[PDB]
RNA sequence: GGUGAAAUUCUUGGAUUUAUUGAAGACUAACAACUGCGAAAGCAUUCGCCAAGGAUGUUUUCAUUAAUCAGGAACGAAAGUUAGGGGAUCGAAGACGAUCAGAUACCGUCGUAGUCUUAACCAUAAACUAUGCCGAUUAGGGAUCGGACGGCGUUUAUUUUUGA
């Protein structure tokens, strides 16, 4: 509302002179790492480089949310969005690397339903490359076609047995791996198939998934690895 | 003035519309929160405080958002819906749909519907007391 | 119903009720002779044994205790004596 | 006099239950006593489906769903016309109401 | 043959300094004159010498502890947590 | 190692043992001991001295997991004890392990 | 910002909003039910350690060892008290903005004790199933949690027996 301001600019002020800050902006391209199919993911904006304020420093700590469906050109993985962290900005060419993964919220509420049992676990792990990262997991009980009984509930003893089997399998699989190998296992959801094959005997546990992955620490920049993954 | 690109391809942005039960905010960025393309709210456009959250006010705000972002070169938007969250209502306000429709009708492109309402895993005690608002 | 001879219930009805709810209590457990594959000896084992029973020769296990009646080794056969 | 066999709470066999907050007036009520409603709805109302469909950039698109679980105290239950007064004989009937499947 | 109703050891102060102050001093004084079992030899002869020094009358060992007690809950919890942290981290 | 508490009681009731340090040392000198027990909080010099004699005599030694107070009360006696020797087993099977 | 509607309050000394990072305390949504455990009060994030308990199974063991209790004793929500630590959020007392003829209230912005924990007191609640404890008999039905027993099949694995 126009007629509510009382102090306006405050105790004492004066109008501005120069406006329209968009005359000094620049547009940059964004790339993607090696395993993904498409590399261009959009455009980004930043102020033009000037004295006392370099542009490259402002484009080294940005994060981006990109759905995995766009990266893989496939509508099956339309419920996962991942984070990408910018590291080095080549001329008119931003280079990026992995920064995380996460499911969409709406699918998780569509999975959560009454009168069944949900199994959940998490675990921290470190790779051969000195990355400290944490994993989340999800599973649900499976209905049987000929059941007449209304409810499907599991006993806590098997619940903890499943939790132990999940933790041991995930730790064994993620014990000795690199980022390129693990992501090459993430996009086809390899981990789930071993979880289900190991656990069918105790109880079915349909909808095995890795909820999210987040990293805590990183080693030195190691530009050689970034240039190894980029520019194919 | 704008990013050079061929006519066939189109560039993406993201709009974060916050629709509570007292006011609505429309904010457009560039697929990241570092840069804000434009922002307008119901309050300046409307002439009465109560009407700031009306669907009509949200549609009017969406029209001049599309007008302001058209010359920047951006041609398509993703939307990120969020409610009050936390201890709030978690139900989007009345001016959500209005502005969303006005954005679609103005000619803009739409993709990647999403809801970003913040939900706690286990929240603190909520305002009001043991007897609630007794009116 | 309304006319039954309670003195002489049917054998199925007395083999079907709980072991203490019959006219006179009677155990529903038994002894058995097990054929050990390795040797030719004979051991008498309770059907509901609470302890692991060891055979005299070659020292092999015969059963594992459980909540009800002990479970026998897979490569074994028995007859109820 | 007893008006209801279950004391209008549905709690027999235990001593205490953790309370919850009403979604309207922020009152505290036992979880088993509050009225719980589960709702599934669309992102946009049915008239806007075409506008989203032809304004999308993915040819055919399927709008996602929205899932909420609201919970009210009894004071908020019959003021919002969620539930209504029944007769003395009709009180003892816990079958869900038959939703209309023809709509004339 | 109890000679007191509730005052206890702090009866040497007569009718001075107030009941609350006598109760507070008595509660802390009672634990300072008692005897504690030695952790090394096992005999029940360990007594306070200085403000933070306790010594055993049998094996003649002397140990530094709290003001009025051989050990403090904070120090015990810190020794236990440090032992747990070290053994998990290095083993 | 909870079983050893019950196992020792049978040896006490059936066989014959000698308690204390001087008597165990004299038995170990005699060379007719079969197993020696040592408490947790005995002085380290005493520990190594006893182990050195056991090593010379080729007899097993067991390190009890508790102090001498419960070592003493684990034998039905009302006094502390730090070390002991098994002169002979009774009907028990201590020497099996 | 918030309301049936306003104002108190914060704002180009850049409010509100957007993205990244850090710190602090409290709490464990959805799953969660005419479902579980405990003498009751009460008990919901993972894992490790310690002792305890009910039910089932049993051709193990003792042999009346038992039922209720005047006085007596242990426990006993919330609030409250005495000494330390901690103090994010709400919020008794209190200070403002509105409504009203008045409003020391209901509505809105702040806010002390308290809300958490350690060592000790207090012993009262619509502490309700408004229904004392032990023992025997009395009508039909279908659900459901734990243990044991019988059976036709399906699923599945270094696969049988087990688990569903
Ligand atoms: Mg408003
Ligand atoms: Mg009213
Ligand atoms: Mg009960
Ligand atoms: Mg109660
Ligand atoms: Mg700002
Ligand atoms: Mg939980
Ligand atoms: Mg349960
Ligand atoms: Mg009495
Ligand atoms: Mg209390
Ligand atoms: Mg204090
Ligand atoms: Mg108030
Ligand atoms: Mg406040
Ligand atoms: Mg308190
Ligand atoms: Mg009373
Ligand atoms: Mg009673
Ligand atoms: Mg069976
Ligand atoms: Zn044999
Ligand atoms: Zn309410
Ligand atoms: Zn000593």
């Amino acid at each position: 509302v126009g007629k509510n301001k009382r102090l306006s600019k405050g105790k004492k002020g004066l109008k501005k002179k120069v406006q329209d800050p968009f005359t000094r902006k620049d547009w940059y391209n964004i790339k993607a790492p090696a395993p993904f199919a498409v590399r261009d993911v959009g455009k980004t904006l930043v102020n033009r480089t000037t004295g006392l304020k370099n542009a490259n420093d402002a484009l080294k700590g940005r994060i981006f949310e990109v759905c995995l469906a766009d990266l893989q050109k496939d509508e099956d993985h339309a419920f996962r969005k991942i984070k990408l962290r910018v590291d080095e900005v080549q001329g008119k060419n931003c280079l990026t690397n992995f920064h995380g993964l996460d499911f969409t919220t709406d699918k998780l509420r569509s999975l959560v339903r009454k009168w069944q049992t949900l199994i959940e676990a998490n675990v921290t792990v470190t790779t051969t490359d000195h990355y400290l990262l944490r994993l989340f997991a999800i599973a649900f009980t499976k209905r049987r076609p000929n059941q007449i009984k209304k409810t499907t509930y599991a006993q806590s003893s098997q619940i903890r047995a499943i939790r132990r089997k999940m933790v041991e399998i995930i730790q064994r699989e993620a014990a000795s791996c690199t980022l390129h190998q693990l992501v090459s296992k993430l996009i086809p959801e390899v981990i789930g198939r071993e979880i289900e094959k190991a656990t069918q005997g105790i109880y079915p546990l349909q909808n095995v998934h890795i909820r999210k992955v987040k990293l805590l620490k990183q080693p030195k920049f190691d530009l050689g690895a970034l240039m190894a993954l980029h520019g194919e | 003035l704008g990013p050079q690109v061929r006519e066939g391809e189109l560039v993406f942005g993201v709009a974060r519309i916050f629709a509570s039960f007292n006011d609505t905010f429309v904010h457009v960025t560039d697929l990241s929160g570092r840069e804000t393309i434009c922002r307008v709210t119901g309050g300046m456009k409307v002439k009465a405080d109560r009407d700031e959250s009306s669907p009509y006010a949200a549609m009017l705000a969406a029209q001049d958002v599309a007008a302001r972002c058209k010359e920047l070169g951006i041609t398509a938007l993703h939307i990120k819906i969020r409610a009050t969250g936390g201890n709030g209502t978690k139900t989007p306000g009345p001016g959500a749909q209005s502005a969303l429709r006005a954005l679609a009708r103005s000619g803009m492109k739409i993709g990647r519907i999403e809801d970003v309402t913040p939900t706690p895993s286990d929240s603190t005690r909520r305002k009001g007391g043991r007897r609630g608002r007794r009116l | 119903v309304l006319a039954v001879d309670l003195l002489n219930p049917s054998p199925a009805s007395e083999a079907r009720k709980h072991k203490l709810k019959t006219l006179v209590p009677a155990p529903r457990s038994f002894f058995m002779d097990v054929k050990c594959p390795g040797c030719f000896t004979i051991t008498t084992v309770f059907s509901h044994a609470q302890t692991v029973v060891i055979c005299q020769g070659c020292t092999n296990v015969l059963c594992q205790p459980t909540g009800g009646k002990a479970r026998l080794t897979e490569g074994c056969s028995f007859r109820r004596k | 006099v007893k008006k209801r066999k279950n004391n209008g709470r549905n709690k027999k066999g235990r001593g205490h239950v953790k309370p919850i907050r009403c979604s309207n007036c922020a009152r505290c009520t036992p979880k088993d006593k509050a009225i719980k409603r589960f709702t599934i709805r669309n992102m946009v109302e049915s008239a806007a489906i075409r506008d989203i469909s032809d304004a999308s950039v993915f040819a055919e698109y399927t709008v996602p769903k929205m899932y909420l679980k609201l919970q009210y105290c009894v004071s908020c239950a019959i003021h919002g016309k969620i539930v209504r007064v029944r007769s003395r004989e009709g009180r003892r009937n816990r079958a869900p109401p038959p939703r209309v499947r023809y709509n004339k | 043959s109890k000679r007191t109703k509730k005052v206890g050891i702090s009866g040497k102060y007569g009718t001075r300094y107030g009941a609350s102050l006598r109760k507070l001093v008595k509660k802390q004084e009672v634990t300072q004159h008692a005897r504690y079992t030695c952790t090394f030899c096992g005999k029940n002869s360990v007594r306070r010498t200085a403000v933070g020094i306790w010594s055993c009358k049998s094996c003649k060992k002397t140990m530094a502890g709290g003001a009025y007690t051989v050990s403090t809950p904070a120090a015990a919890a810190m020794r236990s947590t440090l032992r747990r942290l070290r053994e998990i981290t290095e083993a | 190692a909870q079983s050893i508490g019950a196992k020792l009681a049978l040896v006490i009731k059936s066989g014959k043992v000698v308690l204390g340090y001087r008597s165990t040392l004299k038995a170990l000198r005699s060379g007719k001991a079969k197993l020696i027990l040592i408490a947790a909080n005995t002085p380290p010099l005493r520990k190594s001295e006893l182990e050195y004699y056991s090593m010379m005599s080729k007899t097993p030694v067991h390190h009890y997991s508790g102090t001498n107070i419960e070592l003493g009360t684990a034998c039905g006696k009302l006094f502390r004890c730090s070390t002991m020797a098994i002169l002979d087993a009774g009907d028990s099977d201590i020497l099996a392990d």
